C-alpha cells in the first residue's frame, strides 16, 4: 500500500519530470557552448514544447490512475 | 550530455524489467487468465527487442534531412494490436468488430510509418489518413467496446475503464510528437523527441501491465 494517491505515482512523475529537466538543461548548455544564440533558442523552444508534452503525459497518467 | 544511445538503452532495460515482472506474475496460471499475462510479456518483450536493436545503431535511416527510427515503428505495428487484443479480452469483444479494431489500428500505424518515410509535404496527407483512422479506433474504444464491457463484472469493468482511459489519453499524444518532431515541423530536438516517445512507450506498456496485474490481484485475491 502507498499514499492515498499512491506514494508512487506522484513521486514517479516528479522524479521523471526532473530527469527530463536535466535532459533539456543539458541540451541548452551544449547548444550555448557554441556561442551561437540561434542554437540555444532552438534548444529552448524544444525544451518548452517537450515540457508541455510532459505535462500532458503526467496529467493523463494521473487521470487514468485516479 | 544526453546520449541518444542511452535513452534507447534505458528504454530497453525498462521494458525488460517489465517483461520479467509480467512473466513472473504468470507463474500461477489460470483458465483464460494465463493469456492476459502472455499478452503482457509479448508486448513488453517485442518492445525490449526493438529498443535493444535500436540501441546498437540499426534502423537509423536517413530520409531527407531527418533520421527515421524504423525499428520503433516496427515495434508499434507489432505491439499495438496486442494491446487492443487485451482490451477486447477485457470488454468481451466479438470477432469481426475485433477485426475492425485491429484493421483500423494497423491503418493508423502503416500511415504513420509511410509518412515517416516520405520526404515531401506529401507525407502530411498520409499522416492525415492515420488521424482519420485514429478517430475511428477511439470511438470503437469508447463506444462499442465500452458498451460491451458494461455487461461485465464490477472489477473487470473498472479495470477496463482504467486501461481504456490511459490508452485513449496517451495514444493521442503520439501524433503531436510526430508533427512537432523530425517527421514534421522539426521543433523538438531528436533527443527530446526520443525521450518523450521512450517515456510514452514505457508507461503505455509496462505501467499498463502493472495496473493490470494490480487490478487482477485485488479483484480476485
Ligand atoms: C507501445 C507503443 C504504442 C503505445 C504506440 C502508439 C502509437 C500511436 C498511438 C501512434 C499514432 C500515430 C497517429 C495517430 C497517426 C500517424 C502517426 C502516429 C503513428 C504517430
Amino acid at each position: 500500500i502507498a499514499t492515498g494517491k499512491m506514494g508512487a505515482v506522484f513521486i514517479f512523475v516528479g522524479a521523471l519530470t526532473v530527469l527530463f529537466g536535466a535532459i533539456a538543461y543539458g541540451e541548452v548548455t551544449a547548444a550555448a557552448a557554441t556561442g551561437d544564440a540561434a542554437a540555444v533558442q532552438e534548444a529552448a523552444v524544444s525544451a518548452i514544447l517537450g515540457l508541455i508534452i510532459l505535462l500532458g503525459i503526467n496529467l493523463g497518467l494521473v487521470a487514468a490512475t485516479l | 550530455m544526453v546520449g541518444l544511445t542511452t535513452l534507447f538503452w534505458l528504454g530497453a532495460i525498462g521494458m525488460l524489467v517489465g517483461t520479467l515482472a509480467f512473466a513472473w506474475a504468470g507463474r500461477d496460471a489460470g483458465s483464460g487468465e494465463r493469456r492476459y499475462y502472455v499478452t503482457l510479456v509479448g508486448i513488453s518483450g517485442i518492445a525490449a527487442v526493438a529498443y535493444v536493436v535500436m540501441a546498437l545503431g540499426v534502423g537509423w535511416v536517413p530520409v531527407a534531412e531527418r533520421t527515421v527510427f524504423a525499428p520503433r515503428y516496427i515495434d508499434w505495428i507489432l505491439t499495438t494490436p496486442l494491446i487492443v487484443y487485451f482490451l477486447g479480452l477485457l470488454a468481451g469483444l466479438d470477432s469481426r468488430e475485433f477485426g475492425i479494431v485491429i484493421t483500423l489500428n494497423t491503418v493508423v500505424m502503416l500511415a504513420g510509418f509511410a509518412g515517416a518515410m516520405v520526404p515531401g509535404i506529401e507525407r502530411y496527407a498520409l499522416f492525415g489518413m492515420g488521424a482519420v483512422a485514429f478517430l475511428g479506433l477511439v470511438y470503437y474504444l469508447v463506444g462499442p467496446m465500452t458498451e460491451s464491457a458494461s455487461q461485465r463484472s464490477s472489477g473487470i469493468k473498472s479495470l477496463y475503464v482504467r486501461l481504456r482511459n490511459l490508452t485513449v489519453i496517451l495514444w493521442a499524444i503520439y501524433p503531436f510528437i510526430w508533427l512537432l518532431g523530425p517527421p514534421g515541423v522539426a521543433l523538438l530536438t531528436p533527443t527530446v523527441d526520443v525521450a518523450l516517445i521512450v517515456y510514452l512507450d514505457l508507461v503505455t506498456k509496462v505501467g499498463f501491465g502493472f495496473i493490470a496485474l494490480d487490478a487482477a490481484a485485488t479483484l480476485r485475491a
